[PDB]
RNA sequence: UACCUGGUUGAUCCUGCCAGUAGCAUAUGCUUGUCUCAAAGAUUAAGCCAUGCAUGUCUAAGUACGCACGGCCGGUACAGUGAAACUGCGAAUGGCUCAUUAAAUCAGUUAUGGUUCCUUUGGUCGCUCGCCACUUGGAUAACUGUGGUAAUUCUAGAGCUAAUACAUGCCGACGGGCGCUGACCCCCUUCGCGGGGGGGAUGCGUGCAUUUAUCAGUGGUGACUCUAGAUAACCUCGGGCCGAUCGCACGCCCCCCGUGGCGGCGACGACCCAUUCGAACGUCUGCCCUAUCAACUUUCGAUGGUAGUCGCCGUGCCUACCAUGGUGACCACGGGUGACGGGGAAUCAGGGUUCGAUUCCGGAGAGGGAGCCUGAGAAACGGCUACCACAUCCAAGGAAGGCAGCA
RNA sequence: GAAGCGUUUACUUUGAAAAAAUUAGAGUGUUCAAAGCAGGCCCGAGCCGCCUGGAUACCGCAGCUAGGAAUAAUGGAAUAGGA
RNA sequence: CGUCGCUACUACCGAUUGGAUGGUUUAGUGAGGCCCUCGGAUCGGCCCCGCCGGGGUGCCCUGGCGGAGCGCUG
């Protein structure tokens, strides 16, 4: 069958607890300071940081 | 009774019986030459298989089988079958989730050639894989060791 | 058709096995040969791989081996006298791989007469004068006679085979597979094997 | 339904016809098909009856026993040419072959010779 | 399946072909030949993906039917012919010859050879036996059999044969210290020297091979092939000399190359 | 990211669940400007299908006397382009679906010294003593003509004509060599004997493959009843091999002569061996729930032995005669599964819990069973035959079906 | 260098072998990314072409191999039928 | 707290030798294929041999009708 790939991953994760005053204030300050379109951009960079930090943590434990 | 207890003449096909026994030699007694082989893998054929009178086409030494594949060990459970016995192999099965083992067993019907006489329940046998000898028989006994026996009161 | 599959049998524990496919071709069986005694008749059957098998249905001639004398002759088959498998096979006179059959003793008698020059199978003689007298006398020279008279020493045959030759029928064993190779090759029974088969025939009828 | 030799009845019977029996050509190797065939016995119920004259009568049937038509093509195997023309051996065999003349009106006339074999 | 398979999936193709996974659904499916399909190069990918002489399978078909591709001294018109190990691909139109030897990464890389070298090719004696009339026959690692060999050549030895005749030129006895090449598994495409060999009756024998960098590994006897006597190879070794280097080493090589070339 | 919050009470600590919270995976609602990817009649019905397509195929190298073209270059077998048809091969791959299936499939491991194998590639094709060979016979296509039927990829009679279709069948090697049988001859201890041998006229079979029986012990195994030898024979009329084939440029020898004998490159073909592709059956270990399934199997093969039949092969695969065995609380057997198995997917402290119909691998199936032909390979279904269930046309005499292929 | 183990296991370490895709992950500016397996160097134009990659890790349990001998299981000579 | 009274909903039991839908085996019948033993509607060959006939010389080189050999065979 077809020669497609359909390999794709999400670049962001939604916060566990919605409607946190501290989290909403922090993210609104971030998007105001850096001119982002919406919360998905800061979530995607948070996910990138999480991946990098997880890799570093695994290497350090090794 | 005698060796020939079947409906046909039991004999080794490789061995030729009638080698023109005539008056140039005394008759007799000219004992029939015995066919045997070493099964390899360091196993030494028993002297019963060397100088016996039985015929077993499924015997590892005096029969038409070749031992190839896997060599296993087991404990003799029952000896109530003609030239075959059932052995029990006990092993441990790992369960990952509980990090613990599971005592299991698998009964195994194996052919026991008449070259092994002092075989009793509880003895540790080793078997080698061969061609299918019966419906549920695929292993042949090669060596027998006793288990705290050989001292009969 | 007839199948040789293992999955129609109960398993070792005795439980019933459910088939997971219908009868494949490679595990087929075919009707038995049931080779009889009569004029030659052989049917070719195509087998796996395009090869050829000879289902022989009737035989009359078989290549048999003396063994002790190392003489093999294409003699004829008389009938079936013993079978280890079933007595009905002997009743219906069917050739199988291990059946005991009678054969004519003429070719081996001729071999013995022409090789050892000992009259064998003849009680008194002087009845076939134009032929057998020539081969017993041969009016030959001295060196080949020196070669013959030593063969006279080892030309000793057991009384059982003597009686078989006197009777004219030699009992023997099939060795080939009539139904697979399409022939009925065999060897003459001798020694303790001959004694055991003789006592088996007497046990059937004595 | 064509009639088949050896059926030995009048009427139609269903027969499993294999390769090269009659009245059936296989669409693939080893194919067999159960077809209806009329028996070899002739009776009233027949559309046509095929008849072959074996011995000539006293007078000529109009358009049937006269005006002999030629075979479309002669022998092709050199053995068959020699058999037809009573050639013994090695006498102008390639030029004793029959040449078929094509003489269509719209094209120039010529004669065509067959490729001999063996 | 009811019979043999004559299709190969692109993802199911052997990894050493380095075929991508978007151009097509299927793989070349090499035709049957002297080599197993799992360790052979079809000529189509050898010409298209390796040398880039052709762009498509149709162009490979054109160059093959132009009768310019000669394998082991015989012209092969088969698109999916298994080129296999250490065979010689000769294009006399360009005068270029190649010998298919694995690299340190265990892949058939292009290894150009001289014409005076291409006339001969080593071979692994897979089995030895005798046929009718007592004539000895030798079956090699290819599907090639040769009659009448010297009795000093046994199983898993090596034979130096030549092209256009198929005769026996020389040989290598299997002995400790002989230089050998691994032709299968993890250590595939590594050049070393036979140091030890332990025999396991009824099973696979295991040899231990130490290379020029001191790296000692093990391999089954079935994957061991000899290309020299002791230290001198009888075949021009490909680039890298068959030494497998650690992951930091190619990083250092890449950085040195890019620093020098930047 | 190793996380919690509301709710029993007048109020407090708890237990405990309910609800909240986040992810994905189906459906659905509202809404939807751009662009790159990309799933998609699995769940219910492996229910039923109109219609169209999805497997055909030619190089110089099997067979062209089709006028369907045609160069003719002109007395000529065939220039060449070639329909159609015969021959060969393929159609057993792919594609689809997940109904069946619970030590079954399947995964890893190992074996076939217990089997077969189209094709590719490499070996073998003067290895046999044995009045056409400068080439043997017959038939059918295609094609012409006469039809039948309402109808089909339905076909009959008649007249042709070829093979790399179907058959048959030699020369050549080829001088002989070997093992028997040995007429007889010669040299012999010589003597009144044997004598130890050299020859030999006449016949008998010789090679590979098959089936027996026997003898001996060139190579390789861990281990052959292996391989290679030797002997005595068999070698099946639906009966093994021992080239009656085709193309390309064309050349050498000419004493004998003068028309013959010789040559290269291939293609096709083969009995057998090896290889490749495999396939098939086995070895060890591993599977969900269920005891409101605890004893099963064994008349009717259940476990094993002996000898056979069949099969490509090992084997209760099957038969005959025997023995009474075989499996179970370490869960047999039975039942269920909204179970095809695995690689994997979702979630993510660690450990786990669920999902894998779904593009890769293995299996199974083609409406449900069953049986076969051909072929190396099918129990094939875009092959056939029969029954059941559906269902198409008919002039009512019959004929024709298989979308879980793409739409 | 040939042979054997002064038991047999379990256990632990190493090595072989363990399809690809997917997982992690190396390199590469897809205009970034999801992806993909590519690509980069100069060209004064004749460069009458040069340099690379398509790693690596993981692959439970069972099976094979080579080291260890703590922990745990099983044994040797008691009527000596002992070495 | 329970009976009793009203209204809904939920399973349970029940005659119907329950009814119906369903999936495995015993006994009997049994299509079709395959195998075996017969069977021979036909289609060939040899002996053609009633004949004209003839060559190395009524001793038939063959060219065909036709009888049909009323046998032997595929
Ligand atoms: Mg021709
Ligand atoms: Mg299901
Ligand atoms: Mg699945
Ligand atoms: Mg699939
Ligand atoms: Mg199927
Ligand atoms: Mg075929
Ligand atoms: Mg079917």
């Amino acid at each position: 069958p077809v020669a497609r790939s359909w390999v794709c991953r999400k670049t962001y994760v939604t916060p566990r607890r919605p409607f946190e005053k501290s989290r909403l204030d922090q993210e609104l300050k971030l998007i105001g300071e850096y001119g982002l379109r919406n919360k998905r951009e800061v979530w995607r960079v948070k996910f990138t940081l999480a991946k990098i930090r997880k890799a570093a943590r695994e290497l350090l434990t090794l | 009774a005698d060796i020939q207890t079947e409906r046909a003449y039991q004999k080794q096909p490789t061995i030729f019986q009638n080698k023109k026994r005539v008056l140039l030699g005394e008759t007799g007694k000219e004992k029939l030459p015995r066919y045997y082989k070493n099964i390899g893998l360091g196993f030494k054929t028993p002297k019963e298989a060397i100088e016996g009178t039985y015929i077993d086409k499924k015997c590892p030494f005096t029969g038409n089988v070749s031992i190839r594949g896997r060599i296993l060990s087991g404990v003799v459970t029952k000896m109530k079958m003609q030239r075959t016995i059932v052995i029990r192999r006990d092993y441990l099965h790992y369960i990952r989730k509980y990090n613990r083992f599971e005592k299991r067993h698998k009964n195994m019907s194996v052919h026991l050639s008449p070259c092994f006489r002092d075989v009793q329940i509880g003895d540790i046998v080793t078997v080698g894989e061969c061609r299918p000898l019966s419906k549920t028989v695929r292993f042949n006994v090669l060596k027998v060791t006793k288990a705290a026996g050989t001292k009969k009161q | 058709g007839i199948s040789r599959d293992n999955w129609h049998k109960r398993r070792k524990t005795g439980g019933k096995r459910k088939p997971y496919h219908k009868k494949r071709k490679y595990e087929l069986g075919r009707p038995a040969a049931n080779t009889k005694i009569g004029p030659r008749r052989i049917h070719t059957v195509r087998v796996r791989g395009g090869n050829k098998k000879y289902r022989a249905l009737r035989l009359d001639v078989g290549n048999f081996s003396w063994g002790s004398e190392c003489c093999t002759r294409k003699t004829r088959i008389i009938d079936v006298v013993y079978n280890a498998s079933n007595n009905e096979l002997v009743r219906t006179k069917t050739l199988v791989k291990n059946c005991i059959v009678l054969i004519d003793s003429t070719p081996y008698r001729q071999w013995y007469e022409s090789h050892y020059a000992l009259p064998l199978g003849r009680k008194k003689g002087a009845k076939l004068t134009p032929e057998e007298e020539e081969i017993l006398n041969k009016k030959r020279s001295k060196k080949i006679q020196k070669k013959y008279d030593e063969r006279k020493k080892n030309a000793k045959i057991s009384s059982l085979l003597e009686e078989q030759f006197q009777q004219g029928k030699l009992l023997a064993c099939i060795a080939s597979r009539p139904g697979q190779c399409g022939r009925a090759d065999g060897y003459v029974l001798e020694g303790k094997e001959l004694e055991f088969y003789l006592r088996k025939i007497k046990a059937r009828k004595g | 339904f064509p009639m088949k030799q050896g059926v030995l009845t009048h009427g139609r019977v269903r027969l499993l016809l294999s390769k090269g029996h009659s009245c059936y050509r296989p669409r693939r190797t080893g194919e067999r098909k159960r077809k209806s065939v009329r028996g070899c016995i002739v009776d009233a119920n027949l559309s046509v009856l095929n008849l072959v004259i074996v011995k000539k009568g006293e007078k000529d049937i109009p358009g049937l026993t006269d005006t002999t038509v030629p075979r479309r093509l002669g022998p092709k195997r050199a053995s068959r040419i020699r058999k037809l023309f009573n050639l013994s051996k090695e006498d102008d065999v390639r030029q004793y072959v029959v040449r078929k003349p094509l003489n269509k009106e719209g094209k120039k006339p010529r004669t065509k010779a067959p490729k001999i074999q063996r | 399946a009811r019979g043999p398979k004559k299709h190969l999936k692109r993802v199911a193709a052997p990894k050493h072909w380095m075929l991508d996974k978007l151009t097509g659904v299927f793989a070349p499916r090499p035709s049957t030949g002297p080599h197993k399909l799992r360790e052979c190069l079809p000529l189509i990918i050898f010409l298209r993906n390796r040398l880039k002489y052709a762009l498509t399978g149709d162009e490979v078909k054109k160059i093959c039917m132009q009768r310019f591709i000669k394998i082991d001294g015989k012209v092969r018109t088969d698109i999916t012919y298994p080129a296999g190990f250490m065979d010689v691909i000769s294009i006399d139109k360009t005068g270029e010859n190649f010998r298919l030897i694995y690299d340190t990464k265990g892949r058939f890389a292009v290894h150009r050879i001289t014409p005076e070298e291409a006339k001969y090719k080593l071979c692994k004696v897979r089995k030895i036996f005798v046929g009718t009339k007592g004539i000895p026959h030798l079956v090699t690692h290819d599907a090639r059999t040769i009659r009448y060999p010297d009795p000093l050549i046994k199983v898993n030895d090596t034979i130096q044969i030549d092209l256009e005749t198929g005769k026996i030129t020389d040989f290598i006895k299997f002995d400790t210290g002989n230089l050998c090449m691994v032709t299968g598994g993890a250590n595939l495409g590594r050049i070393g020297v036979i140091t030890n060999r332990e025999r396991h009756p009824g099973s696979f024998d295991v040899v231990h091979v130490k290379d020029a960098n001191g790296n000692s590994f093990a391999t089954r006897l079935s994957n061991i092939f000899v290309i020299g006597k002791g230290n001198k190879p009888w075949i021009s070794l490909p680039r890298g000399k068959g030494i497998r280097l650690t992951i930091a080493e190619e990083r250092d090589k890449r950085l040195a190359a890019k620093q020098s070339s930047g």
